[PDB]
């Protein structure tokens, strides 16, 4: 048989070819960079939801403190106990902070009130702060340019003798993260081609087929990476350093395992000794729809992505949707077309012998025996939740990027010289319809901050009764200022900067946020002020919150996930337990994946995993395993009708070293992640490339093979075989 | 067509033997070669050429191509 779309782009190859071409051209120039894109349309990090986002937004809007969830800390430093002129020199920069009204919302100077100053100023003396709320929430355009703006203000004033001057905080941070993240791109990319070449070269030993797998790769990535620049320049998607690098590592990956099968299902073909257009119609029939599948499955599962609450979940969902469902039809229209065109001139003939009897001897021996199989494999997959009591998250971006990097340059000079909880305070609110001026409810205010200060982990309380956060008034001069900066203008609400003994954002810290809220709630029970409002606001409520909702987001897009990949498997071979094995064996052993790449970052080198990672990855292995799974099984379906077991190792023989190939180009693609410069991105690439090594490895090796043994004709039910 | 041209073709495309090499005299592991999994996969491939189940032991009885065929030519049945 030789089916219609196989027939049109046969005979319409060359045109195909340059019409792909073509577009690829028309987008690189009719739109800019995807990367270029990316930093023009990005996402907010914080969710609009989150209590700890509305609290900040109420903080901000009742204290005058700007209307953004951004703010960002300058830092001074000096070798030697700050004098005159690092007051004066501090007093020019807020002015011209001040000036710069379209960035700079608002600046809390306490430095320069020598009552405050004991507040921010280092215990040695040698370094001092203070807090900038910058215009547009964090990770935002607006943010961007708000902080870029800070920091040329700050690095352009003349410095004096011995003193040097840093900007820092979140806004800082995530800025200075997208621009890393999107500065390491090239290099991405240029060690997974370099070290796909250098692979696929030992693979056919022919330099053709290798440069025109490549230049394939190249037209499916450039298109996709294309098409979403259109969709984010159209203002159609938000965009994150995350969704470009996964994108553009997704897109080759997925690229080269497409070319992969072509080439293996065509030279296989061939080495049959069937002609050059009955083999092509031979491919197109075995390895069209294989090619369809895996691109619908990562396209529907990076898209489950999209009901995830996080933002840096959330905007995964399009963009990478679209660069699959562009990078597939790129596959499945040039791939043919190009094979067809330089099988015309006879490229694509297999140099070595496609030597099948290892595996057939495997699949032998796994298709006689195959329950044991089964249990020896699955005591591998499942041994890999030994590392679950042992998972340790950790939210630290500050971390995960180089220290040459400005942002976390500028949070050193904070450690050498503060508590490593100084440039991470958190904040709480409390409001009420009462006026707080009255000294009654400032014993209650009073009441209160002890009652905080007794929180573990709590260090200092600064608020309106501790100007300098120790223990110990409304009248005089200085403390007039204190006024000025810890109670609102009318007098309704009255806010605590609060300070923690080691990081604030750790596990350990953030549960301290219910212990904070509990603290309020008994101080202000039975008093007055008990009516009174309370919100919490700071890195610590924040990723407080993240924690929250990074379990159920994960949670939810995996099962989604899962859901979509059976249905679409279900539709491409219709049998109800085949669909069910193909993505169940791969759910089976995330396992191995998670224990593989817990035991590589946490214990041996001590690096924990970023809350990133597992959510990120998940989706991509279920995916792209239960591709290679429904792989061998349509090759199952094809050679069934020889015998229900025999057609199983002829599938196997037929089939091995074509999925070893695509999974390992696959898997050296993700794990050639971890030359990015955000080692999160490294996590995520390592870890794919390891889930996806035990898969190709373990997985549909002997797994599958092994229940398609042992399950006989049920294997395909409702299908009737003989 | 016939019984025997069929398990020979299955025969050879098992041992990856020729048509004009493989006979009736010959022996599948001392002169065509044959490994013990290939007769293990040789049988499991007849077992579905036919639709008749070989025990273990039974394959005990499939030393040679002769015997193969005028086992198979009485248990088809
Ligand atoms: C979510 C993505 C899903 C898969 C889409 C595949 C995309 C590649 C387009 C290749 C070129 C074909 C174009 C037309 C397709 C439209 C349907 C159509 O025109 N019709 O409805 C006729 C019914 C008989 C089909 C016939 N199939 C058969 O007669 C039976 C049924 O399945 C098989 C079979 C399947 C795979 C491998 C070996 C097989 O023996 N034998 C067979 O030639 O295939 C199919 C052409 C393609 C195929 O591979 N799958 C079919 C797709 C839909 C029908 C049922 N269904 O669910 C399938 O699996």
């Amino acid at each position: 048989e030789k089916p219609f779309i196989a027939r049109m782009i046969h005979a319409f190859a060359v045109p195909i070819i340059l019409g792909w071409l073509a577009v690829c051209v028309v987008v690189t120039v009719f739109v800019p960079s995807l990367e270029a894109v990316g930093q023009e349309r990005s996402v907010s990090l914080s969710p609009k939801d989150a209590p700890s986002f509305e609290a900040m937004g109420r903080i901000g809007m009742v204290f005058k403190e700007g209307d953004s969830d951004s703010f960002a800390m300058v830092i001074i430093e000096g070798n030697q106990p700050l004098g005159d002129a690092a007051h004066k020199y501090y007093d020019g920069l807020v002015a011209q902070l001040r000036a710069d009204k379209k960035h700079v919302q608002s600046v809390q100077d306490l430095w320069g009130d020598p009552l405050t100053a004991a507040g921010v100023q280092s215990n040695d003396g040698k370094a001092a702060y203070v807090q900038l709320s910058l215009a547009g929430n964090q990770g935002t355009p607006l943010a961007n340019e708000s902080v870029e703006a800070v920091r040329s203000i700050v690095e352009s004033t003349p410095a004096p003798p011995g003193i040097k001057a840093y900007v820092t905080g979140p806004s800082a941070l995530a800025a200075d993260m997208h621009h890393s993240g999107d500065r390491s791109m090239a290099r991405i990319t240029m060690v997974t081609v370099a070290v796909i070449f250098i692979m696929l070269l030992l693979v056919y030993r022919s330099i053709i087929t290798v440069v025109l797998l490549l230049i394939t790769v190249g037209v499916e990535l450039t298109a996709a990476r294309g098409v979403v620049a259109v969709l984010g320049h159209s203002g159609a998607i938000g965009l994150t350093t995350f969704a470009v690098s996964l994108l553009t590592s997704l897109a080759i990956a997925a690229g080269t395992d497409y070319g992969i099968f072509i080439i293996g299902r065509y030279q296989e073909a061939r080495q049959a000794g069937e002609d050059k257009e009955a083999a092509y119609y031979t491919m197109y029939r075995g390895t069209a729809h294989v090619i369809l599948g895996s691109g619908l499955t990562i396209a529907g599962a990076t898209f489950c992505l999209s009901f995830a609450r996080m933002p840096y979940f959330q905007t995964l969902g399009i963009p990478c949707a679209v660069g699959m469902l562009v990078a597939v039809a790129v596959a499945l229209t040039l791939g043919p077309a190009v094979l067809h065109v330089g099988s015309r001139f006879g490229l694509f003939d297999p140099k070595r012998l496609l030597k099948v009897r290892g595996w057939r001897r495997v699949g032998t021996v796994v298709v006689r025996w195959p329950l044991p199989v089964l249990v020896a494999t699955c005591a591998i997959a499942l041994v890999g939740l030994l590392a679950l009591p042992g998972y340790k998250t950790s939210y630290n971006d500050r971390d995960y990027l180089p220290d040459f990097i400005p942002a976390n340059q500028g949070y050193a000079a904070a450690d050498r010289h503060f508590s490593q909880a100084r440039m991470k305070p958190e904040i709480l609110m409390i409001e009420s319809d009462h006026d707080m001026r009255n000294p009654a409810d400032f014993l209650v205010l009073d009441k209160l901050a002890k009652g905080i200060f007794r929180v573990p982990g709590i260090s200092r309380v600064q608020a309106i009764t501790r100007p300098e956060g120790t223990t110990m008034v409304f009248k005089n001069k200085d403390f007039q200022r204190a006024m000025k900066s810890f109670l609102s203008s009318d007098g309704h609400a009255a806010r605590f900067i609060i300070l923690h003994r080691g990081d604030p954002q750790s596990p350990e810290g953030i549960k301290s946020i219910d212990a904070i809220r509990t603290a309020a709630e008994e101080s202000l029970k039975g008093t007055p002020l008990e009516d009174a409002k309370i919100y919490l606001a700071g890195t610590a409520a924040v990723f407080h919150d993240i924690s929250e909702g990074a379990q159920w987001d994960l949670l939810i897009a995996a099962i989604s996930s899962l859901c979509l990949i059976f249905i679409i498997m279900l539709i491409i071979t219709r049998a109800f337990i085949a669909a069910a094995v193909i993505v169940g064996t791969v759910a089976l052993s995330l396992g191995a994946s998670f224990g593989l790449s817990v035991l590589l970052w946490q214990h041996i080198l001590a690096i924990h995993l970023h809350w990133l990672v597992l959510a990120m990855s998940v989706i991509v292995l279920l995916a792209v395993g239960s591709d290679y799974n429904l792989l061998l099984v349509s090759r199952f379906k094809q050679e069934i009708g020889a015998g229900l077991k025999t057609g199983i190792i002829r599938s196997m023989g037929g089939t091995g070293k074509v999925v070893t190939n695509a999974g390992l180009v696959f898997a050296v693609t993700m794990a050639s992640m971890a030359v990015s410069d955000l080692r999160v991105i490294g996590q995520v690439g390592t870890t794919i490339g390891l889930g996806l090594l035990f898969d190709t490895l373990i997985v549909r090796s002997f797994m599958t093979p092994s229940i398609a043994a042992l399950l006989g004709r049920w294997f395909w039910w409702p299908l009737r075989v003989r | 067509s016939t019984i025997e041209e069929r398990v020979k073709k299955i025969i050879g495309e098992q041992l990856g033997v020729k048509q004009e090499e493989v006979t009736n005299n010959a022996s599948f592991v001392e002169d065509l070669g044959a490994d013990s999994l290939d007769t293990v996969e040789l049988v499991m491939a007849l077992e579905e050429e036919f639709d008749t189940e070989i025990p273990d032991e039974e394959a005990e009885k499939i030393t040679t191509v002769q015997a193969a065929i005028d086992y198979i030519n009485g248990h088809q049945a």
